[PDB]
């Protein structure tokens, strides 16, 4: 299932096995860790439209006397 | 999401009284600059 | 005006990437709080 | 065969600070600079070693006890001072002391007065050192 | 109405002191001849600093951005965060902000971000080891310029956190006839992002050409690494000469750009200094501006600091007439008794100044 | 647990021993030990 | 030509005041002379002593 | 292609692939080609220097006590006149060639100069030793400017950049660091090679590299990218000289077995 699919992602980008193997760069690997932690987290598969409520909170958080009237153009 | 935000601010405003609190009833019973040495390696 | 109770969390990403930072940390540690026969 | 050995040489069969602080103040007041190394003697639990570790670029510990270098070995276990630290084990009267260039040492008094001698006749001593000691002598 | 005064010359200087006074100016003619005429970017972003720690105040850029007019507030002050442009340094803004943070509503504490260094500002060490013991001399006891994060040109990337617990009426009189005898010269030698060697051989030239005196020489090697290393790698020395009897210090500082010898600079800063020292009698140069505007707002009494014949020139005459329109006060100069040497005694007056901003 | 003391001994690298005669040997029993012509031919 | 009554007439400029009794504060660094001629000039310690102890 | 051997000198042309002429010599260390052509350098164990002339089909003269040790490392300036070379005595020796080869003057050192190598522009000339750190001095004004610091064990080649911004360095602790001249500064260490680096290579004109190591391989990189564009296994024997043609076109790579294979882009 998600454990399937997840093991094969990490192998195939190299995250797992050993390294001393006989018989890709590290930032690269960054980069999958990236790549591969968002994919896998649906509720941030895919979840169904408004499950989640960041792009209302993040909104919210974006929303003295004598003032520097600058007439510059 | 403004309850939210009061409640974080009236915890900050009680949490700065009791330190001042406590400045006083300690006050009435060197090199300010140690943390560049730490800070200067990294 | 005053609110009475606590209000419900918000679960934005970097409370997210918080928790799940802590998961990794006590599984790196194998750090686990589950029981054991005794 | 290794552990035989281990068991040839020593035979496997000490009093311990309460006070870190006054053993951080040792640290300090030997001012050791990054440049500069260090030689420590009887670190025991070592946490004045480790201290030293910070500061110095390398450092070379001599245990009298074997399993008290296995207990620091454990302590400092997958840390990156591990690696800059050496532990010698077993006496080092016998062998000629690395160049160091301060010395930090919970030497025991039994066999003190004798390392200092050798410390003082070392070629190319160090500029500074400081052992701990007893009072009288 | 407004005192009108012409160009950008002692920008920061005719805007400070207007938030003494109190009393409003107008600078007109910023420039008007240049391709690109009109207030630049730093001195609109000091504008915009003097209004996060005054309040009240009224600020007009015109059309052209060739004239301001300046209303001044009472100075409040707080907790704040700036953004320095990447053209001038920390250094630029921390100088006249020392001008302003002891007389206050409320304690200083902003954050300072952006480059920290350069060949014509102040450093941070000139700041540190080099105004702000003069603060000391002038009452302002408690005064700290924490260093985060340093950010070397052309990149920056620094921090500098001031701090000023010390809120004085009026800074205290001035009596300094003598000419202070330096008992000892440090200093720090500072790197980033590059080797050590660097700021050893930059002491290496320091040493060699004050070895010849017969003082204790400690410049302090100080280099960083790491996260707080800045953006850009670069390297500055500062030496100060230390004058323990009656605190007082005198400090020369520049910085080492691409292809330069650190052993060249480090000899460059030595003998700065003492050609620092040969042309001052109690204050150098880059402190005398820094001394005489707190005696010009000090109690109604006359106070006496000795200056070298070096000092008074062109500087010292138009600052002393900027304090002149705005102040209104004259600084006298009376001849030393002694002959060794021709310095000057300069007579200052405060004009009954005080802190009225704080609460009592 | 002194075997688990001998072993430990010998996992870490960065250890020498000292045995009654006068040279330095590692926890393995063997005498634990740049040059311009080897580094580059 | 005292310097006192100079440096309180507007009319003369502070340049040309200078020049009968014998630029811009942005660069806090003050005006200096040249490494070489600087570097002869402190090839001692003399004229210095008295400042220090 | 001039290609220095222990005992002999091989010259030969790219396009006939045959030995035009073989100079017989002694253990040669390194091999460098003199201004216009027409002759070459060679470098001894023994330490004397080695004179060779193309036309002439042999050496002209051997200066015995040119060194005193092994001529380790041995380089030209651009315009050619001024010889420098790198050797075991740890003394830098100074050469100006005339119509005969004369030692202008001597730099005293520390430490054994590993590898010796001079800027196009001629401006300045970084120094390998065993200490593990490379001291450049500015060639115009025979003064000292920076040292290399950071490498785990010496250097084994250095290279310089067409803008001669960027040094890059190859060490025996087999990370391959670059510097930025501008202050001295790391822009990115590389463990390219899982053995040591023999040889680095600039690609003229690009700030590409070329290596050769000890484990046979040569690896292509480019700066801004800070990653190896191509990995090359055809040396059956670890590979000690690598070179790169004036044109840039072909990369000559030649193997401890004998075999001299030259790379050439498509």
């Amino acid at each position: 299932s998600q454990l399937k699919n997840l093991k094969a992602a990490l192998k195939a980008r190299g995250l797992t096995g050993q390294t001393n193997v006989k018989s890709y760069d590290r930032e690269e690997k960054k980069k999958a860790i990236a790549e591969i932690r968002e994919e896998f987290n649906p509720f941030e598969a895919v979840g169904k439209p408004g499950i989640s409520k960041q792009i209302g909170e993040e909104q919210r958080k974006r929303a003295k006397r004598g003032g520097v009237i600058d007439k510059r153009f | 999401f403004e309850a939210r935000q009061r409640i974080e601010e009236k915890n900050k405003e009680s949490s700065d009284y009791h330190a001042k609190m406590a400045h006083i009833v300690n006050t009435i019973n060197k090199n300010k600059y140690e943390r560049e040495r730490k800070l200067r390696g990294g | 005006f005053d609110r009475t109770a606590k209000p419900v969390p918000v679960i934005t990403s970097e409370v997210t990437e918080s928790l799940e930072d802590m998961i990794r940390r006590r599984i790196q540690d194998s750090n686990f709080d589950d029981l054991q026969r005794r | 065969s290794a552990e035989k050995h281990l068991s040839s040489v020593f035979k496997f069969n000490q009093h311990i600070l309460k006070n870190p602080l006054v053993a951080q103040g040792i640290v300090d007041k030997a001012q050791i600079r990054p440049s500069d190394v260090v030689l420590e003697v009887g670190p025991g639990t070592g946490n004045l070693t480790v201290r030293i570790l910070e500061q110095a670029k390398n450092v070379v510990a001599v245990e009298m006890d074997p399993r008290m270098a296995a207990e620091l070995t454990k302590r400092v276990r997958g840390t990156p001072v591990e690696k800059k630290l050496e532990i010698m084990l077993g006496d080092f009267m016998k062998t000629e002391l690395p160049y160091f260039d301060i010395c930090i040492s919970n030497t025991p008094y039994q066999i003190s007065s004798p390392l200092v001698f050798k410390l003082i006749n070392q070629p190319r001593p160090p500029r500074v050192s400081i052992l701990m000691f007893q009072r009288e002598f | 109405k407004y005192t009108t005064f012409q160009g950008s010359q002692n920008f920061r200087l005719r805007i400070v002191l207007a938030t003494l006074s109190g009393k409003p100016i107008k600078i007109e003619k910023i420039r008007s001849g240049d391709l690109n005429p009109g207030l630049k970017d730093y001195e609109v972003s000091f504008l915009r600093l003097i209004e996060s720690v005054t309040n009240g105040s009224v600020i007009e850029i015109s059309y052209t951005g060739t004239t301001v007019i300046y209303r001044p507030g009472i100075i409040v002050g707080g907790a704040s965060t700036h953004i320095c442009p990447s053209s001038k340094p920390v250094g630029y803004f921390v100088e006249p902000m020392l001008y302003l943070a002891p007389f206050s509503k409320k304690k200083f504490s902003i954050l300072f971000k952006g480059i920290t260094a350069s060949h014509n500002d102040a450093g941070i060490e000139a700041i540190k080891w080099g105004l702000m013991p003069v603060m000391e001399k002038f009452g302002v006891r408690e005064c700290a310029l924490h260093t985060l994060k340093r950010g070397s040109p052309p990149l920056g990337g620094g921090e500098v956190h001031l701090v000023v617990d010390s809120l004085i009426a009026q800074p205290i009189t001035m009596h300094e006839i003598d000419r202070p005898i330096i008992s000892s010269i440090t200093g720090v030698a500072y790197s980033t992002r590059v080797s050590p060697s660097l700021v050893n051989r930059m002491i290496d030239g320091a040493k060699k050409v004050l070895k010849n005196l017969q003082c204790e020489v400690n410049i302090t090697a100080d280099v960083w690494r790491g996260e707080n290393s800045g953006k850009s790698p670069g390297w500055g020395i500062t030496l100060v000469a230390q004058s323990k009897q009656k605190g007082w210090s005198y400090f020369a500082e520049d910085i080492g750009d691409a292809g330069s010898i650190p052993e060249e600079l480090g000899e460059k800063v030595a003998c700065q200094l003492l050609e620092e020292i040969s042309k001052s009698a109690a204050v150098g140069r880059n402190q005398l501006p820094l001394a005489i505007v707190y005696m010009v707002i000090g109690k109604e009494d006359i106070g006496r600091l000795r200056i070298n014949k070096e000092q008074i020139d062109e500087r010292f005459i138009i600052l002393l007439r900027d304090i002149k329109k705005i102040f209104n006060t004259e600084v006298f100069l009376k001849p030393v008794d002694e002959a060794d040497n021709e310095d000057m005694i300069a007579t200052i007056k405060g004009i009954g100044f005080t802190n009225t901003s704080k609460k009592i | 647990k002194r075997n688990d003391v001998v072993d430990t001994l010998s996992k870490a690298k960065n250890i020498t021993v000292i045995n009654q005669k006068g040279e330095k040997k590692d926890v393995s029993g063997k005498t634990k030990k740049p040059d311009s012509t080897n580094i580059k031919l | 030509w005292n310097i006192g009554k100079l440096i309180y007439m507007d009319n003369i400029s502070p340049e040309e005041c200078i020049r009968r009794w014998r630029v811009d504060l942005e660069k806090f660094v003050p005006y200096f002379d040249t490494f070489e001629k600087l570097a002869k000039k402190w090839k001692s310690v003399d004229a210095i002593k008295e400042r220090f102890l | 292609l001039a290609t220095a051997s222990n005992g002999s000198l091989k010259i030969w042309n790219i396009k006939t692939h045959k030995c035009i002429r073989t100079f017989e010599c002694g253990y040669a260390l390194t091999c460098k080609f003199l201004p216009g052509g027409l002759l070459v350098i060679l470098g001894t164990r023994n330490g004397e220097l080695q004179l060779f002339d193309l036309a002439s089909s042999s050496l002209l003269d051997t200066i015995e006590d040119a060194h005193d040790a092994a001529i380790w490392s041995l380089d030209l300036t651009s315009d050619g006149k001024r010889l420098v070379t790198g050797s075991a005595d740890k003394t830098v020796k100074f050469w100006d060639f005339k119509v005969k080869l004369h030692h202008d003057t001597t730099l005293e050192l520390t430490d054994d100069i590993l590898c010796v190598r001079v800027s196009p522009d001629d401006r300045y000339l970084a120094i390998s030793l065993l200490d593990n750190t490379v001291k450049v001095f500015f060639l115009d004004s025979m003064k000292f400017y920076l040292s290399l610091y950071g490498h785990k064990l010496p250097v084994l080649s250095i290279d310089i950049s067409f803008d001669s911004k960027m040094i890059i360095t190859s060490s025996a602790d087999k990370n391959i660091k670059i510097w930025g001249l501008d202050f001295g500064d790391c822009h990115k260490s590389l463990f390219a090679h899982q053995d040591s680096i023999m040889n680095v290579k600039f690609l003229p004109q690009s700030h590409n590299f070329f290596s050769c190591s000890k484990d046979a391989v040569v690896k292509y990189w480019d700066g801004e990218k800070f990653e190896c564009i191509q990995k090359l296994y055809a040396h059956q024997s670890e590979v000690w000289a690598l070179a790169v043609a004036t044109d840039g076109g072909f990369v000559v790579s030649s193997s401890h077995d004998h075999s001299i294979r030259i790379w050439e882009e498509t």
